[PDB]
């Protein structure tokens, strides 16, 4: 299971980064990475297939969110494909608190 | 005018007998072609991707990725055997003729009808089909062959084979260049191989338009069209098959001990021990003279990799082979690489009363024994010690590259200066008649799809299209789709195709194979009680001819 | 645009069997790699299974290996998950999603390459519980 | 099924399932017709050692 | 007849090669033209007066005031390059041709379709279309050029550039005489500058009606119209550009010290002190002979007041300039006065799928170097004492009239007897092909809108209208607008335009600039997946020619 931060927080309008720190032969390897947003009781929404941005950044991917608002004060999940399991794997999820 | 017809229906086949055993065969075809107006007047550049199917490891053979220009024009293609001959005419041709020459081809369009569908707004929907005495049908004949050649027989999209059933043309499209790389894999292969669509190379871009490349005639309900007569230069085809393989070439060995009693097991014997015999062999270090080692004038057929896929700018494609499999006549389950498999629908042979999307398919087992039997092949060392030991022989039972299911025959090739082979036999009804020779500097010896290949040129493709019928609200500066009155057309297409054939002569004592209606296949050539019709496939090279 | 719709989730006795359904709308289902994912209440997203467009191959997680069976019907334009041998751990909200098979290289997408690990679209979901 | 909007991700689709398709193939023991298995008039180029 | 087509569709461009490198180009263009019935059958006289916009001091350059006659006729105009050539033909022309001649022009209207729209009384709106077979279409060719010449290329209102898209004719209108005074001002000017529309001078009134000046042909659904070939007498056009300014005319100075190693760090030296040099100069009171002061045979290009507006009876208008700017070739943002800017819609090159009223625009930076670089000019006193002091030199940095933004070059004219300049280069696709010479006693030396100008006359304009289709309640004694059956026409316009060109020759060791498709512009010349088309501008005078 990929290692994902427990939570991050920031005031309105600021920039934040949520990191996915999985290992090699995994998210930290040539495979793609995906990020999803979800509020408890709602299906996840795929952010990066506009103010968002993302970068695999070698062995640790990162999603740079900006323009924090009351909405988007939600949970964010990291997913990829693992060769050691030959299957889709997810990070533990991360919550965002918007001040 | 409006009430005067511009032609006559004709679907008769004539055999005009000439001198010296030659027959002038005239095949007339006539069809009622129905054409709807195009989806959009705009040419499209569509990239078809099946990256979902290919992404599954080991499924690379199912690649359909490509790029194509899709056009508002429809193609009237009559390049198929079933369009010209019914089973009886084909029976006469195959049973009596020995060779077939393609002479001429002309086609014409007449009795053009253009109609408009007006749908009422009544709460129960209703629609009425009015005429439009001023609408036009655009007909373009590419007599200069300026457009890509797209034979519809390869997709079972030619005109129908039943004179009494109306037929439709095929929407025209042609490949737009593209760069695409697909590294093969297998089930259990780790990770995702390089599977990429690279776009287009600008140096290869080619966007053809009928409007710029061909003169377009506008045909109203009182107009007609005729392409004129084109004359082929293709080489003659043979309606005879060869059976002699290398083992049956030349003088057999004299038998010193002939059998003395009738019976299957009462064989004859050569007598002279194999190492004391006479003759010639290409084995300069062996004394054995046997039917397997004796010299033959040349090689009949050739071996090639079977189910070999080669990749290039556009991706992988199967390597074609010019001959069928060996022994398929004894067991159809062994029919494999080299035996063309045709799939078709209710317009082109399948029972017209069948339901479902499943097509009708058949594998053509060519009579000619030019193929090979890779299981009986083998290689052995230059020293030629007999019996051959394990280390000195490579067998079809031997793994190559560590794979248990692949052997040397899968990568073996024996095409050489001594190779001799035959042309592809005609396939009735779905086989293609003629094909265009490539514009390469060095041209292939034969085509796997047509028995007639076109040295210089052959008839330009015929394109039809319903001219736009605008509404008063037209505004060309609007980005939305053009507003057109629902319009369709029905026009009669008549073609005349002229062959020349030689009548066969009985060279031998025994009779030869012929096609005959029999109790097993009786009902394939007659309609059912509900009018259902089918056109089963027929073989075309029954009579045998001596190769050497 | 069309969307997916899950159904069949409900409390059921442990050790039993059930069959979740995922109806698909739009023409892309026949062409799409389908996947099932499950989310336990307040827990992390957990992959369940995937099946390709042509039903050529199927993959599951070990937690459901030999217990769940994914299938699809293009004629019915639907996916199904036979959850046999239900266990307490199966209590969660199950979603059916589409795995992105193609990712474009240029931002305008003049070039494409295959990949795995990203889900393009998600369904509504259905709640399943395992208790007596 | 032609595409309905601009952009790369908007492809077209052939529609008919591959093993239900129509055409001519030199593969006499399979019903699959793809752009890699469909019959072509001849071979352009060649592989050599 | 109703059911017989009266013409054929053709959009091919033919190149027929002749003796001594001359090549005869025949551009065929064909379009389906869609025409609606006019809003009113009456010749209106209407004045536009944008006093509200010009009332804001400093907006005088935004003036639109004008009196015009609006007619019920529509103008079928094909005087643009895009109507006759596709990008590939333009590539061939510009790359292989050195000079171009306009030879002939002809056009015909055929396959006239007339339809009427009836809207049902059914509660859900619906409407149906019927072929009014007796309806008529009024065509009028101004063979004698009696009507005012109104080219559509100036308003981006010519026929479409895509053969496969229906096109509309522009509603015809022509300027009426008016008087207008507009005193310029700046933001902060007190009060209101004199801003008045003075009406019309009776001595200049000119009211033109087609029905009185031109024979009108009534074409029914089965009739056709043809103008007959017309021949031009225009001057030749050059598909080459001149790079030599005044600094590059004649014999360069002899270098007494050539370099000894490569690289841009190593230059040459003339080696003779500037005041001890030999040569000829027009500076009778100085001994320096420098590349900036040496006598050149004449002056290439000329300086003109740039962004100068001159006022006449009809109000302000920009002074046109016959040459482009300098430095714009390296920095497009400097593209300025003298470089035409074309704004066009989806009929004439803009992407056919974009949504919005914003037109697609481009500034044509010509390859020729006849322009000027005002920031590099300077005047200095007759004494010519170097280095020049502040009081003896006038620079672009110096103001005029106390204005910090206006320098002397803004009001500077150096056109003289020694001025040498070139004709405007063709602009593809939106550029006008030919133009009519002014009917003045002294005619201008060139026109800025078309490379070809007409010494005496050139082809008459074509006006199409839908003849009134009256109801049964028509009462000519009624003041209200005429009541007519909603009617429209769709007719095929075909045209043939004949050019005569010369093939270029290789004069130098190096290759020259050529048009070519590349990865950057690859997709401009092909359709999108939904049929999106465009035609991007391409330069004309690629090759260089030595001016002297």
């Amino acid at each position: 299971v990929l290692t994902q931060l427990p939570s991050v927080s920031g005031s309105l309008g600021q920039r934040v980064t949520i990191s996915c720190i999985g290992s090699s032969s995994n998210v930290g390897y040539g495979n793609y990475v995906g990020w999803y947003q979800q509020v408890p009781g709602t299906s996840p929404k795929t952010l990066i297939y506009d103010r968002f941005s993302a970068s695999r950044s070698g062995s640790t991917a990162t999603l740079t969110i900006s323009g924090l608002q009351a909405e988007d004060e939600a949970d964010y999940y990291c997913s990829s494909y693992d060769t050691s399991l030959s299957g889709i794997v997810f990070g533990g999820g991360t919550h965002l608190t918007v001040l | 005018g409006v009430g005067i017809s511009t032609g006559t229906f004709n679907n008769q086949t004539e055999f005009k007998f000439l001198e010296n055993g030659w027959v002038y065969i005239t095949a007339n075809s006539s069809r009622l072609v129905h054409l709807n107006m195009p989806e959009s007047e705009n040419y499209r550049r569509v990239v078809v991707n099946n990256l979902d199917k290919t992404a599954v490891n080991g499924n690379m053979a199912l690649d359909d990725t490509h790029a194509e220009i899709v056009t508002p024009w429809s193609l009237v293609d009559a390049n198929a055997w079933g369009v010209w001959f019914n089973p009886g005419d084909w029976q006469l041709i195959v049973n009596t003729m020995s060779e077939l020459h393609l002479v001429s081809f002309e086609q014409e369009i007449f009795n053009v009808v253009l109609k408009t569908v007006s749908e009422s707004a009544t709460q129960p929907p209703t629609k009425v089909y009015n005429n439009d005495l001023t609408a036009s049908l655009m007909v373009a004949l590419d007599s200069n062959n300026t457009m890509p050649f797209t034979p519809a027989a390869m997709r079972s999209e030619t005109l129908g084979f039943y004179p009494w059933k109306p037929t439709i043309p095929t929407p025209w499209r042609y490949y737009f260049q593209w760069d695409r790389t697909l590294i093969p894999s297998h089930t259990g292969t780790s990770g995702t191989p390089t599977n990429i669509y690279h776009g287009t190379d600008p140096d290869d871009v080619q966007f053809y338009t009928i409007e710029n490349s061909v003169p377009v005639h506008l045909l109203r309900t009182g107009d007609e069209f005729a392409t004129g007569t084109f004359f082929f230069d293709c080489k003659p085809c043979r309606l005879t098959h060869t059976w002699q393989t290398n083992r049956a070439l030349g003088l057999p060995p004299f038998l010193n001990s002939l059998p003395q009693s009738e019976g299957g097991t009462n064989f004859g014997y050569i007598g002279v021990q194999q190492d004391k015999r006479r003759g010639v062999t290409q084995m300069g270090n062996t004394n054995y003279i046997t039917e397997a080692t004796i010299m033959r004038p040349a090689e009949v057929g050739y071996s090639a990799p079977y189910y070999s896929f080669e990749a290039s700018t556009q991706g992988p494609f199967k390597t074609p082979i010019a001959a069928g499999r060996g022994g398929a006549q004894t067991d159809e389950n062994q029919a494999a690489d080299g035996d063309p498999r045709y799939a078709f629908g209710r317009q082109h042979g399948q029972k017209t009363t069948t339901t479902g999307e499943t097509p009708e398919r058949f594998t053509y087992i060519a009579h000619q024994d030019t193929g090979r039997y890779p299981e009986g092949d083998w290689i052995q060392n230059i020293n030629f010690n007999l019996p051959v030991t394990d280390d000195n022989v490579l067998l079809p039972t031997d793994p190559i590259g560590g794979k248990t299911g692949i052997n040397y025959t899968n990568i073996f090739n024996t095409y050489g200066p001594l190779t001799a082979l035959n042309n592809v036999p005609p396939v009735y009804p779905n086989g293609q008649i003629w094909d265009k020779e490539f514009d390469t500097d060095l041209k292939p010896r034969l085509h796997v799809n047509a028995p007639f290949v076109c040295q210089n040129n052959c008839p330009g493709q015929l394109f039809v299209k319903v001219a736009p019928n605008l509404t008063n609200q037209y505004d060309p500066d609007a980005s939305a789709n053009m507003s057109r009155i629902v319009t369709y057309s029905d026009f009669w297409w008549k073609g005349k195709l002229v062959f020349k054939a030689k009548l066969r002569a009985s060279h031998t004592w025994n009779p030869i194979q012929q096609m005959s209606i029999n109790v097993d296949n009786q009902f394939n050539y007659v309609p059912s009680n509900i009018g259902g019709m089918k056109i089963v496939y027929e073989k075309s090279q029954l009579a045998p001819r001596k190769l050497y | 645009e069309g969307q997916l719709a899950e159904s069949g989730g409900d409390l059921v006795k442990p050790g039993g069997s059930l069959r979740l359904s995922c109806v698909a709308s739009g023409s892309t289902f026949r062409n799409s790699h389908m996947t099932w994912v499950r989310q336990a209440p307040g827990k992390g997203l957990q992959w369940v299974a995937n099946i390709d467009s042509g039903a050529f191959t199927t993959d599951y997680v070990d937690a459901v290996r030999g217990r769940f069976t994914v299938s699809r019907d293009n004629a019915r334009n639907t996916m199904y998950l036979q959850m046999n041998s239900l266990r307490a751990e199966d209590t969660a909200v199950y979603y059916c999603a589409t795995m992105k098979t193609s990712y474009c290289i240029d931002e305008n997408c003049f070039s494409f390459q295959a990949g795995r690990g990203v889900f393009d679209k998600w369904g509504q979901g259905t709640l399943v519980t395992v208790s007596s």
